[PDB]
């Protein structure tokens, strides 16, 4: 890369980050959509 | 049409349907169908009767020494009412050939063992007992050979769904490897992808 | 140049268009042309009547063309952008 | 003799290792699947399909994947007539409904009428 | 409805495999809770025995009977020979399954199962 | 016969005089390629997919429009067939758009379908293409109008079955376009089918944009619950959750179609939804609580009644199951008092005959009358696809079409009589024009909506309505195996309600208030606290929290439509069953499952326990609702008249006026449209 | 306590239906003016035997088959599910 | 443009964040939520709207054979620009 640089954009990680597995910085997976059915909201005032 | 399509043997093919006139005429007590493919492959569908006197015919006649079995398959069809195809495929390396021997069966009537012209089948037979649930009768040892010792139902009929019933897991209260009822984690997702145009017309079956 | 329409305020539905008498007396003399229940064949000649008195075609001229004919305004504007004497730009 | 004489229904419950609650809870559905109204072609309307009630798919806590305990959530058999499809259901012991094939019945279709003289069938366009 | 048999002619020599079947299992119990050193009673073992017996007991077909006869034979054969572990034999005895809903109520109040 | 002959690649077929070569060659089973031929819309014959070989003929024909000569070989597989099929694939994928990964039609294409099929694999265009202005014609049809394929399916529906006459082609040549030339808003109640018949991507559903794609989606076949039509769907699911609602055909009922509110109300369906049951705490508030807890506070108060002190009211959403099952729960308590929102008159011989209740003729049966009376109906609105029967019997068998109400559109010309009901007693006496009409007719048809049934005065409605219908078949020249009495509804659980034996409407609640009301989905607001006495102990079951679960003291949240299998029946008497396409939400269970339940805590346990055991009780109260897809002819339509006689019930001076009048009102009637966003944007889009 | 409603099931063409159907052409409209309070539900279905439900209080049902009877027959028999009230 | 729940949670491009009341944040007890903070939807809108001079502009997404399928974009409306529908640059007839 010296001698070829790669060539630059602007959502290229500036600081490389070695394997986080381990540590605090280690991944977790979750379901990444939103939820799907909306439930009822009951009226917060009385009744009568 | 050169360059893409597969050039067609009509040599074989003319050589294979003469064989398959031959064994028809020889043997007219069991063979019930004798076709060529279009790859110029013979196909002797015979009845599940003369399982022996067929194969033994052909493993021991000068005119055909398929002395090699090479593979013996069955396939599940659950639409005919004799649901299993057993499917024997033969070389002879005399003639340079190979031959295909089909026959039918259901769950409960047992196909003889061709042990007795070919022991390569000991373990392919005993196969389609474990996969299939075929049962040959007059096999030496006739058991499962590929699934799990307890292992209930046959996988490779095709009302076996793909993963089983049971799937196993470690547990420490017991201190064994125990089966439980199959829950995944992710449902196999079925993607429905046959095209709703006909792709062969060739094939086409007459309509009720 | 283009085949759909937007509403700029020299051209819209609010654009004045009113035949004269005598255009209304023409276009009698048109329809009486044709056979009774196929008044649509008049549109061809009273449209192109539309662009004599005014010189182009607004979308006031269309909509006068299928109302007075009982003719729905999109089987109109299909007549006026089919053909290419009917200036729908003045 | 060399045969022998079954005149007993056939069932074969006890030999495919099914369990109990997959054969007598299940309700087989015997049908020929209808046209995807998105296309017009009709190759998959030939031939019969028995399926299975489903059962609850459920979210996963870890990644919202399909969570399923349904082992028959994805058979679906292929049958050429309904006679074998109904043979298949009650030889496994499947409890079935069968729904009739709907083919489309034969229209009555004429170019000219499009442009008839005196009825309602003309097209305003074309 | 002339069918070719498995082995017997009818269901009397059926009930004669399936009752030397059952003495070939009753006999082996023992054997099989020593050499597996099964946390099970001798009696528990020979309860799932009657068990497994009991469950295809309504069956009236000569070649089904059979064909239950032979896998009987062939799990039979897989536990004297030492061929399943004690994994394979404790399946029978669904041990870490909770215990399933078997009323109305019970089934309403777990779930969508009928 | 006069069949005549011809061939078919050597194979022989007797066909009409009449028949196309495409439908010569399906009656072989061989699929001519098309895309502008529909077999429900009129002959264009301008896609050329269908050119064909006519053996001794140098020249292919549009098989499509072509109609059979006595003795042609129709050579569907010759070389010069395939060679046009190519070519004219090739003009069609010429300027159509490289989207095939960003469109919605991808694996669902009859583009790309017949192009792997009987076009050629490759390009030899080496131009640019065109790009075509999309348009904008509502909130429902996403248009793309680059990839549209002008095949003009458009304006042949939009035209012949949708009667809006709105969609055309401008410009002339490559400009051609498809639209509506102006900034218009194709809203019609059909409007959502031009996604269905449109072939490509060009004009696909704005809702279900972006989110599934056809091959993972499972297919569960269906039954609409939107109307009392009982149009075949099928609930496309993918993981669990319901992608989106296509038709199935069905030839009888709805051919290939559906109305936008089936189409596009899926999506009420997983919003407002009740996933928990919900019982009023201490300080009178709705807080969630288990089923053994509901279900408690429930029975308890169901074993402290007997006799007029429990009542239930159906709603509009409920199946055969849950109703039989809330039925023989308050039989139990000795209760007949169980109702229906929708009034339906018990003057007379009331729920007694099938006959006075039924679409007796059928909706297949427009197609063979000749003469149809609307009363007090507005049919596009109310049951969209039996209008949309009505407008093909109008536009193919020259059906005369009189309307008794107020002059609203229908999408077809028709007679329109007046809306005074007093009407309806000139034509009974003869002293009106279109009693001779009526009279002269070999097919009359006289169809009552159940809408007009909800006023004051509907059994003196129905009363005449039968009087004019057994004036024409006892005298005029009607065989007796044509029906003249019919009945339009507009609920998908009334008729099976009121074949359960059902009282239906409220005044048996409003003669005698009850202390405890049950409340199957009915979110009417027909009864509200005012008609109960001080505390009334109301039970909502249902799936939507809208109208009746704020008032309700326990909610017992249910099943919708989509998942349970689940009895409904239509308006013409025909039974059909549903299927799980999802499970319900939460806790939310099974309707007949809950109150089975509710049987067992409060000690009156029903005899069920499976579905099928649901079903035999079903098939004991009445054994027509358990043969589904089959109409059970109702007889003795001369009983039910001799008994509605007898009470001499008045006419009001009224005027009947529908209570949808435009499409502003046709998009939310029940709480999942109402809970629909989709409906709402509609709603918005017409009120603008 | 009492006879709460009455279910009548028939079918259209079948002739053990026959007197089932003789029945209701002549001789319903007097039974319902007899009884106007009272459900009494005809239903026709395909290939049904003809059958005569009577729902009593506190959810009792009783069952008379009403297969191949006359008009007279099942006159007699519906009076005494009307006299009956058990 | 990452912006934050009232549970500290950092909120993604789709717009998943949990619910405060959710169990399922505790797997980030001790860990972290991997989320990406360049958000695409911001990215392209920093892109400016191509003034061209043609009626029928031509998009790949640049690169040739490394972009997407080339499609054609009609410009002859003046209120909205043409957006590609693989890229998202957006294009204006400059007349
Ligand atoms: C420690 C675990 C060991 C597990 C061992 C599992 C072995 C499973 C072997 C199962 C083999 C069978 O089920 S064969 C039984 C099928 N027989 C029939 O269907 C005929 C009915 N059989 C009977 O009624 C039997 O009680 C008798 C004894 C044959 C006759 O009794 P009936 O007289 O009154
Ligand atoms: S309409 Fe069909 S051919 Fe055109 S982009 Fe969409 S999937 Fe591809
Ligand atoms: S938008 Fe679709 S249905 Fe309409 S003319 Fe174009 S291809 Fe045909
Ligand atoms: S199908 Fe005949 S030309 Fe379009
Ligand atoms: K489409
Ligand atoms: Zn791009």
């Amino acid at each position: 890369p010296t001698v070829k640089p790669p060539t630059a954009r602007k959502f290229i990680w500036t600081n490389h980050k070695f394997n986080l597995s381990g540590t605090p910085q280690q991944y977790v997976p979750y379901s990444t959509t939103r939820k799907k059915i909306q439930e009822w909201v009951p009226p917060s005032t009385p009744y009568k | 049409t050169r360059p893409t399509v597969r050039p067609r043997n009509d040599v074989a093919h003319k050589q294979l349907s003469a064989f398959g006139e031959y064994v028809a005429e020889i043997l007219p007590k069991y063979v019930q169908q004798v076709q060529v493919s279009c790859f110029s492959e013979l196909e002797i569908c015979i009845h599940p009767d003369g399982v022996i006197p067929v194969l033994t015919f052909l493993r021991d006649h000068s005119n055909a020494q398929f002395k090699s079995l090479a593979d013996l398959t069955a396939v599940d069809i659950p639409t005919r009412q004799n649901r299993f195809e057993i499917v024997y495929n033969l070389l002879s390396l005399r003639f340079n050939s190979r031959i295909r021997v089909k026959t039918y069966t259901d769950e409960l009537t047992p196909v003889e063992s061709s042990v007795s012209v070919y022991k390569a089948a000991n373990w392919y037979e005993r196969e389609i007992w474990d996969m299939f649930g075929v049962f040959f009768a007059n096999h030496p040892d006739l058991r499962r050979i590929l699934t799990d010792y307890g292992f209930e139902g046959h996988p490779f009929r095709k009302d076996f769904p793909l993963s089983g019933y049971v799937e196993l897991r470690y547990d420490d209260e017991v201190k064994r490897v125990v089966a439980e009822p199959v829950e995944l984690a992710q449902e196999f997702r079925k993607f429905d992808l046959n095209s709703p145009w006909e792709a062969f017309p060739a094939y086409r079956q007459p309509p009720e | 140049a283009l085949f759909v329409h937007r509403d700029t305020p020299k051209n819209n539905p609010e654009t004045p268009f009113d035949f004269t008498p005598e255009n209304y007396k023409r276009i009698e003399a048109i329809v009486k042309n044709y056979p009774e229940g196929h008044k649509a064949a008049a549109v061809l000649p009273v449209l192109d009547l539309a662009q004599r008195q005014n010189g182009w075609l607004p979308i006031s001229a269309m909509n006068k063309v299928a109302e007075i004919l009982q003719v729905p305004p999109m089987r109109v504007y299909e007549v006026a952008t089919f053909y290419t004497m009917y200036n729908r730009k003045p | 003799t060399q045969l022998i004489t079954v005149d007993e229904k056939l069932d074969i419950t006890t030999l495919t290792g099914v369990p109990e609650e997959h054969i007598k809870t299940r309700k087989a559905r015997i049908f020929v699947p209808a046209r995807n109204n998105m296309q017009s072609g009709v190759n998959n309307t030939k031939k019969w399909k028995m399926e299975f009630d489903t059962r609850e798919r459920w979210e996963n806590p870890l990644m919202g994947w399909a969570s399923t305990a349904d082992p028959l959530s994805n058979l679906v058999l292929t049958f050429s007539t309904k006679e074998d499809a109904i043979a298949f259901a009650e030889k496994n012991g499947w409890s079935y409904d069968v729904e009739e094939r709907k083919v489309p019945k034969p229209k009555s279709k004429s170019y000219g009428a499009n442009f008839s003289w005196n009825k309602r069938t003309r097209v305003s366009t074309k | 409805t002339s069918v070719k048999p498995i082995f017997s002619r009818d269901m009397n020599e059926a009930k004669r495999r399936v009752r030397e079947l059952y003495r070939a299992w009753y006999r082996e119990v023992p054997n099989t809770v020593h050499l597996f050193q099964l946390d099970i009673s001798v009696k528990q073992g020979r309860d799932k025995v009657r068990e497994m017996f009991k469950k295809n007991a309504h069956v009236t077909d000569p070649r089904v009977v059979d064909l239950l006869v032979i896998k009987g034979k062939m799990e039979l054969e897989e536990t004297i020979n030492v061929w399943k572990q004690r994994t394979h034999v404790m399946r029978f005895f669904h041990e870490t399954e909770a215990p399933r809903p078997k009323d109305f109520l019970s089934k309403f109040y777990v779930g969508h199962d009928p | 016969s006069n069949l005549i002959e011809v061939f078919v690649d050597g194979q022989s077929v007797m066909v009409e005089p009449g028949t196309t070569v495409l439908q010569a060659c399906e009656k072989v089973g061989m699929q001519i390629p098309r895309f502008c031929y529909h077999e429900r819309l009129s002959v264009a014959g301008n896609c050329r997919m269908c050119l064909v070989e006519i053996e001794k003929a140098p020249k292919v024909v549009a098989a499509c429009a072509m109609p059979v000569m006595k003795g042609w070989n129709i050579l569907t597989n010759s070389e010069k067939t395939k060679k046009a099929r190519e070519g004219v694939m090739e003009f069609l994928l010429a300027n159509h758009p490289l989207d095939c990964p960003i469109c919605d039609q991808g694996g669902e294409c009859d583009l790309q379908d017949q192009s792997m099929m009987f076009g050629s694999d490759r390009s030899r265009f080496l131009e640019g293409k065109r790009a075509v202005e999309d348009k904008n014609i509502g909130p429902l049809v996403k248009t793309i109008m680059t990839r549209c394929i002008q095949c003009t399916r458009c304006i042949r529906f939009a035209s012949e079955i949708a009667g809006v006459d709105d969609l055309g082609t401008t410009g002339r040549g490559n400009d051609m376009q498809v639209g509506t030339y102006i900034e218009k808003m194709f809203m019609s109640e059909l409007s959502g089918n031009i996604i269905d018949i449109c072939p490509v991507g060009a004009l696909t559903s704005k809702p279900y944009a972006f989110t599934a794609r056809p091959w993972e989606t499972r297919k569960t076949e269906s039954i609409d619950v939107m109307d009392a039509v009982g149009s075949n769907i099928v609930v496309s699911t993918r993981t669990g959750e319901v992608m989106r609602i296509l038709p199935r055909m069905h030839e009888d009922i709805n051919e290939e179609w559906i109305s936008d509110k089936t189409r596009f109300a899926y999506d009420g369906l997983k919003r407002q939804r009740l996933t928990e049951p919900m019982v009023r705490n201490e300080k009178g508030l709705l807080t969630h609580t288990t089923w053994e807890d509901a279900l408690s506070r429930v029975a308890g108060m169901l074993q402290s009644c007997q006799g007029n002190d429990v009542a239930a009211i159906a709603g509009g959403l409920v199946d055969a199951e849950a109703l039989i099952a809330l039925k023989d729960l308050l039989n139990r308590v000795d209760s007949d008092t169980l109702c229906t929102e929708e009034v339906f008159p018990t003057a007379g011989a009331g729920t007694d005959l099938r006959s006075n209740y039924l679409l007796n003729t059928t909706i297949a049966g427009v197609e063979e009358a000749d003469v149809v009376l609307l009363v007090g109906t507005n049919p596009r609105f109310e049951a969209p696809l039996f209008n949309a029967r009505i407008r093909k019997s109008w536009l193919h068998n020259d059906l005369k079409v009189a309307l008794i109400g107020s002059p609203v559109d229908l999408t077809y010309r028709y007679d329109h009589l007046g809306d005074s009901p007093k009407i309806l007693q000139d034509i009974a006496s003869g002293s009106h024009p279109f009693s001779q009409v009526l009279q002269e007719a070999k097919k009359p048809m006289v169809v009552l909506g159940s809408s007009a049934l909800q006023r004051n005065d509907g059994a003196a409605i129905l009363a005449a309505v039968s009087n004019i219908a057994q004036k024409i078949r006892t005298s005029s020249g009607v065989t007796g195996d044509w029906k003249v009495m019919n009945i339009l509804h507009r609920i998908a659980s009334q008729v099976a309600a009121l074949d359960l034996g059902y009282k239906p409407g409220v005044e048996a609640i409003r003669k005698n208030p009850p202390k405890m009301l049950f409340l199957l989905g009915a979110d009417g607001g027909c009864v509200t606290r005012q008609d109960l006495p001080k505390d009334c102990f109301i039970v909502y079951q249902g799936h939507h929290g809208d109208v009746g679960a704020p008032i309700a003291d326990v909610i017992l949240p249910g099943a919708a439509y989509t998942e349970k299998s689940a009895t409904y029946v239509n308006t013409e008497g025909r039974a059909q069953q549903t299927k799980v396409a999802v499970m319900p939400p939460g806790l939310a269970r099974e309707d007949w499952k809950i109150i089975r339940a509710l049987s067992e805590i409060a000690g009156m346990t029903l005899p069920y326990d499976t579905l099928d055991q649901v079903r035999n009780r079903l098939e004991e109260v009445s054994p027509n609702l358990v043969r589904y897809d089959d109409v059970e002819g109702a007889n003795y339509f001369q009983q039910a008249s001799e008994l509605s006689k007898l009470v001499n019930q008045q006419l009001l001076a009224d005027p009947l006026v529908p209570p949808q009048l435009t499409i502003k009102d046709f998009y939310m009637t029940d709480s999942i449209s109402r809970a629909s966003q989709t409906m709402a944007k509609c709603v918005k889009a017409v009120t603008e | 306590l009492g006879l709460r409603e009455i279910r009548i099931h028939l079918c259209q063409r079948s002739p053990g239906s026959q007197g089932v159907r003789d029945f209701i052409e002549k001789r319903y409209v007097e039974l319902k003016k007899a009884n106007p309070d009272l459900p009494i539900l005809i239903r026709e279905c395909s290939d049904v035997q003809p059958k005569l439900w009577a729902r009593y209080a506190f959810g009792q049902e009783k069952n008379v088959s009403l297969n191949n009877f006359s008009a007279d027959q099942v006159t007699r028999a519906l009076e005494n599910v009307l006299s009956s009230k058990a | 443009g990452v912006r934050t729940s009232p549970t500290g949670e950092k909120v993604t491009h789709t717009g998943q964040v949990y619910d405060d009341e959710d169990y399922r944040r505790v797997r980030f007890v001790g860990r972290q939520k991997e989320v990406n903070e360049n958000f695409a939807i911001d990215l392209i809108a920093e892109q400016p709207v191509s003034q061209v001079g043609s009626r029928v502009i031509s998009c790949d997404g640049g690169g040739g054979a490394l972009g997407h399928p080339r499609v054609y974009i009609n410009l002859d409306k003046e209120t909205k620009t043409g957006t590609c529908g693989y890229c998202g640059l957006q294009f204006r007839q400059q007349h």
